[PDB]
């Protein structure tokens, strides 16, 4: 759904594979179905015995992914209704929910499964939702988040990456711009840039005897940080600026390079999100209408240079190189149409 | 010295279109505190806020209301805030919400019609009070046997919170079944049938007393016939009648008359009173396999020609089941600091007891087995010793375990009922609690009751203080009616005995009428119980009827009273119950008003909501046996404070130990006139300060039974009910 | 002999739950480690129920 | 179908109804799905042999 995004955004799209999608979409949707919890959850099995209680992690990603299908094609809110109160209910007064584990796997997940974490996967999945900020339910996860980003930030340690991303993400959707740059200087803080771009990882070692192989309860969820952190830098009430979707852009670099050949990427988990992140970054960014840029470089020592990117050349790169010893170089760039540029 | 508390109670199927109230606790330090039970929708945004200043261990009700909403029936989450000085409590839950159907009805003229007649009916608006409202309705209209919706009227409102309409039926319209039928705004649809057809004025109605029941142990049968009449007067002529068994023997599909033994009896009319037969049951073999009696009674009223029937109590069940004692007072529970009693009662047969006849009592995992016997009601009081285990099921019998005559032949339908009951106990982690000895029985009205509880204490006060309060509650149809307190001074560290309190029945109370109280420990714990009482069928706005007096000889000047409230108004029916002879009305009755209702009682919360989880699971590794042998990890079954308040229909916000602390399930996994007959009365009256008396004017040569029903409403009051003046 | 065995575990407390065996030493098993039986009338079993 | 044609020809109809009949169809057609033949046909059981 996150792919159908990719294309329509990019404009890539026939509808011959936009059907087979749809059908696809229609029968996982159901097999689904018959997965949940008459409350409204989801397990892994679920019916036919209600020897179980049922997840939550899963019942958030079904949420969002509920969502995103409503946002283009038809589905029930009663689903999405019943599973929120459900959370609800798993929450308390103070404290963030639980990890009323019920899974199998947790390569399948991208975090540690820890309570702070798996609620702010939750509101964060909310509040993509159209929800007001205000709500209740968001107002006490939101005091969960911030005394959860106080102990983590001035305690040296907080997992001191994905937890504080995922908050930077939540208190984007918020409002709290001030928290939100904030602690997106404190991902900055342990900012592991390179030559051509930018990411994070988690602490580039797990302290503690681990790995071996396998990733064993370990899948090394090195994206998905930087899929919410594409959202995080970029996510806001009124427009983007230039350095968020500067950032945006290096760690989007870092994204693609990091796709893999067979399809998708090392999981579902990221491979959802950052398609969300490069969409909306497309959304934004690509104009399927703006169709008339004009640019001029001019230097000090009147080296010249002029150009043009339209759709028709929407993938070009033309290219120019650069002798002066002192850099004097004066961009500037018109008309509709977006642009990334490049030196070195 | 003690913990500060507050607890908060409310139900959970609320309404709308009025207010709906619970009720507060607050006590225990820095009581200089607020509150705010905030409603808020989940979805969009929506607030029916609500605030208040929160004293100390005091009950005063704030009733908050309620408007319509964008959807009929929703969740709502509600989330309570409370602020003190140096104390506070945020909590929430789930509501139901409703934007309702308001229970109505329709009171008509005539069960019945003939050709070129014309309908009068009437119809009715309420709340969940029986105050009514003011409103309007999108149609109400007619409908025929087929469909045919045969007229309308339409876009009319209630400000008499009745209306009352008619119309002129044709020389030969429909035959057959016609119907009366409205709908609502929100589309809720609701009728008042009736049938039009063609019949000669019946003067009498065939009567009888025969049994209801008869039984296993029968070998014949009483038989007793009755014609009433014009003015009851008695009857001459013949009669015939047909005890009758069903069902028979051959196969009942289109070659074999079903109609089992059919005992024909004729009688003849004697010049006054009654045709009397005792009537012997042995071809009707009252045994295994032979269905129920139906009894049809039909008088060849002499010079008429003219016959009817009345099949007399038809339900007749000859039950295998005799010596059929029955609970009356049977309690639910029991505790582990009582001496409980189930005060018991036997009955046989037609629901009559016999004295002096000996049972035995079984006590089980109690170990009290035990006999006892009959009084003249055949009401006893067994009572127990308890220091035993949790789970007890109870029962008293006057044989043993078997069916003593022929049991499992497959063909033998004699059977002892036998006492069966299933109690359950109290969590009290304290050990400390409550349990009550209700007035168990039929409830009346115009009067009170003094209601003996019974407090067990361990420890008390452990620390606390001398003085401790008592807090009860009446609500009903799902609502809150009544409500108001007590205490005592508390002694020291032992369990002080027994007090009563008082309620009164003045009115507002539904056919429920549960009871609980709950007497707190400011150490952050509480007990409480339950109860149930059968309301009878009691109104607020009382009335009646008076008339002067009964006269024959048409003397047109003949009136008609009624008592009500000083600023009122009534609905009235009179009848020439000749036609109405021939069939009754339907359910006309309070208790009509009162079933009619969206959720006459509330037990346990609606469907989509489901609980109010915990985390405090306590689950140990093991459960940790130091001595004999570790014994293992399983769940418990008892009755808890959130089950009393849950099975109470409501839910309440605390952090007390309500809730048993049941733990987590196994993380681990793989001369004469002719005046218009068939009416005498349909019309209006006001009700000055004083009581209305109408001139309801006499019609010639209409001798029978005329019932006649009276309907009377107020804002003040209510609605209004009472029996027929049968001015003959 | 000694059965021990409640119709229910009696688990004085805040709740009941049930009873299984244990898995333990006992003298009587040091001293049939150590080859040999005695007599005495003295509580030396485990009180398997 | 013919149902929610009537419902919507004899304009008698809600959002309501219409949601949750759509959740029902979507359902059912999918549990059709699979009954098929490869081919595309249909048949009882069909599908798993
Ligand atoms: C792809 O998804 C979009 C929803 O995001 C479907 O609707 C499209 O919405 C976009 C908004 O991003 C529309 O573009 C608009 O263009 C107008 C000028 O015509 C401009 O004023 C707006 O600011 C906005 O940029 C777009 O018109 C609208 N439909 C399209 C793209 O034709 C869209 O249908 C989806 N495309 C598919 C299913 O392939
Ligand atoms: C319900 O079924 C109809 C098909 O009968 C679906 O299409 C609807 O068709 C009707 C015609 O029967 C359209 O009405 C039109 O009104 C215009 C005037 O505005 C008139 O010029 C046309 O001759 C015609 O009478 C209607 O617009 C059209 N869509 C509707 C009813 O919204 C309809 O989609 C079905 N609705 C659903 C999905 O429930
Ligand atoms: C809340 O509900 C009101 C009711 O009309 C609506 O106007 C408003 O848009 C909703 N949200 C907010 C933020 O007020
Ligand atoms: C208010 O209650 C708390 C809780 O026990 C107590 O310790 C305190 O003395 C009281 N007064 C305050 C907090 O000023
Ligand atoms: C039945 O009628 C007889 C007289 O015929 C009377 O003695 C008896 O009390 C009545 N009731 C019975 C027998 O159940
Ligand atoms: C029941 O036990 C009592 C002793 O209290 C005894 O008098 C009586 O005879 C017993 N019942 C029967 C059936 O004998
Ligand atoms: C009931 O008998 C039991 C026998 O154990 C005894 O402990 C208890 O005291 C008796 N009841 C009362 C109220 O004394």
């Amino acid at each position: 759904i996150y792919v159908l995004d990719y294309l329509n955004e990019t404009q890539q799209l026939t509808p011959e594979i936009k059907s087979k999608a749809i059908g696809y979409l229609n029968t996982g949707y159901q097999r689904q179905l018959n997965y949940k919890h008459y409350d409204g959850s989801y397990s892994t099995f679920g019916e036919r015995y209600g020897r179980n209680q049922g997840n939550t992690w899963l019942t958030a990603f079904v949420l969002k992914t509920f969502a995103q299908a409503r946002a283009y094609i038809f589905i029930d809110e009663a689903h999405i209704t019943q599973a929120l109160i459900w959370l609800s209910q798993r929450q308390k007064d103070n404290g963030c929910f639980r990890s009323s584990g019920s899974l199998l796997n947790n390569a399948i997940k991208g975090g540690v499964e820890d309570e702070v974490t798996l609620s702010a996967y939750i509101t964060i999945a909310l509040l993509e939702i159209p929800l007001t900020v205000t709500h209740p339910v968001v107002r006490n996860a939101l005091f969960c988040l911030e005394s959860a980003w106080k102990t983590a930030q001035e305690g040296d340690h907080g997992s001191h990456v994905y937890t504080k991303a995922l908050l930077a993400y939540a208190f984007a959707l918020a409002g709290n711009q001030d928290k939100r740059k904030e602690v997106l200087k404190s991902l900055n803080e342990e900012a592991v840039k390179k030559d051509n771009s930018v990411h994070w990882e988690r602490p580039q070692k797990p302290k503690a005897p681990v790995g071996h192989f396998y990733e064993p309860q370990a899948p090394s969820a090195e994206v998905e940080m930087t899929s919410y952190v594409l959202l995080a830098y970029l996510t806001a009430q009124p427009a983007p600026t230039s350095e968020d979707l500067t950032s945006a852009t290096n760690i989007v670099k870092w994204i693609t390079k990091q796709q893999n050949a067979q399809g998708g990427f090392s999981s579902t988990q990221d491979t959802v999100v950052a398609l969300h992140a490069l969409s909306k970054y497309g959304a934004a960014t690509f104009t399927r209408t703006g169709k008339a840029a004009q640019v001029t470089i001019q230097s000090s020592g009147t080296f010249s240079s002029k150009f043009q990117v339209d759709n028709n050349n929407r993938l070009l790169l033309q290219q120019v190189s650069l002798p002066e010893l002192p850099g004097e170089y004066s961009m500037k760039v018109t008309g509709e149409g977006c642009v990334y540029l490049q030196t070195s | 010295s003690g913990k500060p508390q507050y607890m908060v109670l409310v139900p959970s199927l609320l309404h709308t279109e009025t207010t709906e109230k619970g009720c507060v606790l607050l006590s225990y330090l820095n009581e200089t505190v607020t509150v705010s039970a905030s409603l808020e929708s989940v979805r969009g945004n929506r607030s029916l806020f609500t605030d208040l200043e929160a004293e100390n261990d005091v009950l005063h009700c704030v009733a908050f209301a309620v408007p319509k909403s964008s959807s009929n029936e929703e969740v709502m989450f509600l989330t309570v805030q409370v602020k003190g000085p140096t104390q506070e409590f945020k909590k929430r839950t789930t509501v139901m919400v409703k934007n309702e159907d308001s229970l109505v009805f329709v009171q008509t003229d005539k069960s019945i019609y003939k050709p070129g007649q014309t309908v009068k009916f009437r119809v009715v608006s309420m709340d969940e009070n029986f105050h009514p409202l003011n409103e309007l309705i999108p149609l109400v209209y007619i409908q025929d046997p087929k469909g045919n919706r045969i007229a309308q009227w339409q876009s009319f409102q209630l400000e008499g919170g009745l209306k009352q309409f008619s119309f002129p039926l044709s020389s030969e319209p429909f035959q057959g079944s016609y119907k009366v039928v409205v709908q609502k705004k929100s589309g809720g649809r609701t009728e008042h049938p009736f049938t039009v057809e063609e019949f000669v004025l019946p003067k009498f109605e065939v009567q009888v007393t025969v049994p209801k029941i008869i039984t296993i142990l029968e070998e014949e049968m009483n038989v007793s016939v009755c014609g009433l009449y014009t003015y009851g007067k008695p009857v001459p002529g013949h009669v015939t009648v047909s005890i009758c068994r069903k069902y028979s023997d051959a196969s009942d599909c289109h070659g074999e008359d079903s109609q089992a033994f059919c005992e024909k009896f004729s009688g003849q009319l004697n010049s006054h009173g009654c045709f009397y037969q005792q009537v012997k049951t042995k071809v009707f073999q009252l045994k295994r396999k032979e269905y129920e009696m139906k009894l049809h009674t039909e008088a060849q009223i002499q010079e008429e020609g003219t016959v009817v029937e009345l099949t007399g109590r038809q339900s007749s069940e000859i039950t295998r089941t005799i010596t059929k004692l029955s609970f009356v007072k049977v309690d639910s529970h029991f505790r582990q600091g009582i001496p409980f009693f189930g005060q018991v009662r036997l009955v046989d047969g037609k629901g009559v007891p016999i004295p002096n006849k000996v049972i035995f009592i079984r006590g089980n995992e109690a170990n009290y087995y035990s006999n006892a016997t009959t009084d003249e009601h055949g009401l006893v009081q067994f009572s127990i010793n308890t220091t035993n285990v949790m789970g007890t099921s109870l029962t008293v019998r006057v044989n043993y375990k078997d069916r003593s005559p022929c049991y499992g032949y497959q063909w033998v339908s004699e059977e002892h009922e036998e006492a069966h009951h299933t109690a359950y106990l109290v969590f009290s982690p304290s050990k400390s609690f409550v349990h009550l000895e209700p007035m168990s029985h039929e409830l009346p009205c115009g009067h009170t009751q003094t209601v003996q509880a019974h407090y067990i204490l361990n420890g008390g006060t452990l620390l606390g203080l001398k003085k401790l309060s008592f807090y009860y509650l009446i609500m009903a149809k799902g609502g809150i009616v009544r409500t108001g307190t007590h205490g005592l001074l508390v002694k020291q560290e032992d369990m002080k005995g027994h007090f009563s309190i008082s309620i009164p029945v003045k009115s507002d109370i539904a056919p429920v009428a549960r009871l609980l109280i709950y007497a707190v420990l400011p150490t952050g714990d509480v007990i409480g119980d339950s109860a149930k009482y059968d309301v009878e069928n009691c109104l607020a706005n009382k009335v009646d009827l008076s008339f002067s007096p009964s006269q024959s000889l048409p003397a047109s000047h003949a009136h008609l009273r009624v008592t009500a409230a000083p600023q009122s108004v009534c609905a009235l029916r009179a009848v020439d119950q000749s036609v109405l002879l021939m069939k009754p009305d339907a359910e006309l009755s309070a208790s009509s008003v009162y079933n009619l209702l969206p959720e006459k009682d509330l037990t346990g919360f609606p469907g989509p909501l489901n609980d109010q989880d915990n985390e405090d699971c306590i689950n140990r590794h093991n459960v940790y046996i130091n001595g004999i042998t570790y014994t293992p990890v399983s769940s418990t079954n008892e009755k808890d404070m959130y089950s009393f308040l849950e099975d109470m229909g409501l839910k309440a916000f605390t952090n007390s130990k309500i809730r048993k602390p049941k733990m987590c399930p196994q993380l681990q996994q793989y001369t004469v006139r002719k005046y218009f007959p068939e009416t005498w009365i349909w019309d209006l009256v006001v009700v000055n300060s004083a009581g209305v008396a109408e001139v309801g004017v006499t019609v010639p040569d209409t001798i029978t039974e005329w019932k006649a029903g009276a309907f009377c409403l107020s804002e003040d009051a209510g609605l209004g009910i009472s029996s027929t003046a049968s001015l003959r």
